[PDB]
């Protein structure tokens, strides 16, 4: 029962472009065991209709999963994953940056 | 190229009422290609990619069948390790296995290997000439002589060198239009000012395919890695993967630095520059 | 295509 963090990465599918859709990911990794609760914000708020790849694992048995929507960047609205898990004190927000 | 197949399985026990929760995946190269999950509604092994759809029911009624032995066994192996460890029937604990072949570029047998794990560490593995096992501790030790006496380790060698590899041919040839092509990173290069003396480069490879990759910095012709970050390799979601690279530099000192690309897809690696 | 036959307990 060791416990090791997830990392966080929150990026687009395509480079991102004000009023053309896309899809938002957020992949984690790195992570044990593997519960582990993901949501997609948008200006805080939970986006429902998001879906995830099948569980698997690297070479060093830690775990990733990416969860993803279709999503529209905007000059305005603020995206942002929220992860929690049980080596975690507090659930992390990570924001979108279109640079990153 | 060289190619590969393999296959995860994790199991993860449910403490208070039930069965544990059992997926399985399979992969050619880097492209998902099956999966099982014990809380899906069908029950059965399902296609991920196109090329494998067009097996006939004898196929999926097969590996439908192996895959739930397959989660029989990690239920077992779950009960049996809370034993060996003496562990409470409170916590929740996982079993890991995953095994595969590589072959080369004539399409010959590389390589093999088949390895488990108990709550993230490992604990028995098959060592590299397919004949043998390495135990991590004492409960492994156990399972080590389970298994020199029931020759699991000469069953397992069959598969590997055998029916693992020929099936990995026949994948190879079925989904040849996407198995067997490359996908060369699209590369750019974009800036962003830190402070009034500092600048970011950030170095971008896109949709390419395999993941396999590497992106390094240079100053004035020689190695930097000093004040360069680089993320892991990410997927795309679209079965293409990204990745970038960062260096900190001084506004005004950008030309004395290139990024270099290396890919299976490009016949020579790539150099970029920043430009006005 | 995956493994076919007895896999034995730990």
């Amino acid at each position: 029962m060791i416990q090791r963090t997830p990392k966080i990465q929150v990026y687009s599918r395509h480079p991102a472009e004000n009023g053309k859709s896309n899809f938002l990911n957020c992949y984690v990794s790195g992570f044990h065991p593997s519960d582990i609760e993901v949501d997609l914000l948008k200006n805080g708020e939970r986006i429902e209709k998001v879906e995830h790849s099948d569980l698997s694992f690297s070479k060093d048995w830690s775990f990733y999963l990416l969860y993803y929507t279709e999503f529209t960047p905007t000059e305005k609205d603020e995206y942002a994953c929220r992860v929690n898990h049980v080596t975690l004190s507090q659930p992390k927000i990570v924001k979108w940056d279109r640079d990153m | 190229g060289s190619h590969s197949m393999r296959y995860f399985f994790t199991s993860v026990s449910r403490p208070g009422r039930g069965e544990p929760r059992f997926i399985a995946v399979g992969y050619v190269d880097d492209t998902q290609f099956v999966r099982f999950d014990s809380d899906a509604a069908s029950q059965r092994m399902e296609p991920r990619a196109p090329w494998i759809e067009q097996e006939g029911p004898e196929y999926w009624d097969g590996e439908t069948r192996k895959v739930k032995a397959h989660s029989q066994t990690h239920r077992v192996d779950l009960g049996t390790l809370r034993g060996y460890y003496n562990q409470s029937e409170a916590g929740s604990h996982t079993v890991q296995r995953m095994y595969g072949c590589d072959v080369g570029s004539d399409w010959r047998f590389l390589r093999g290997y088949h390895q488990y794990a108990y709550d993230g560490k490992d604990y028995i593995a098959l060592k590299e000439d397919l004949r043998s096992w390495t135990a991590a501790d004492m409960a492994a030790q156990t399972t080590k002589h389970k298994w020199e006496a029931a020759h699991v380790a000469e069953q397992l060698r069959a598969y590997l060198e055998g029916t693992c590899v020929e099936w990995l041919r026949r994948y190879l040839e079925n989904g040849k239009e996407t198995l067997q092509r490359t996908d060369a990173p699209k590369t750019h290069m974009t800036h962003h000012a830190v402070s009034d003396h500092e600048a970011t480069l950030r170095c971008w490879a896109l949709s390419f395919y395999p993941a396999e990759i590497t992106l390094t910095w240079q100053r004035d012709g020689e190695d930097q890695t000093q004040d360069t970050e680089l993320v892991e390799t990410r997927p795309a979601g679209d079965g293409t993967f990204q990745k970038w690279a960062a260096v900190v530099v001084p506004s005004g000192q950008e030309q004395r630095y290139t990024c270099h690309v290396q890919h299976e897809g490009l016949p020579k690696p790539l150099t970029l520059r920043w430009e006005p | 295509y995956i493994w076919l036959g007895f896999i034995a307990g730990l």
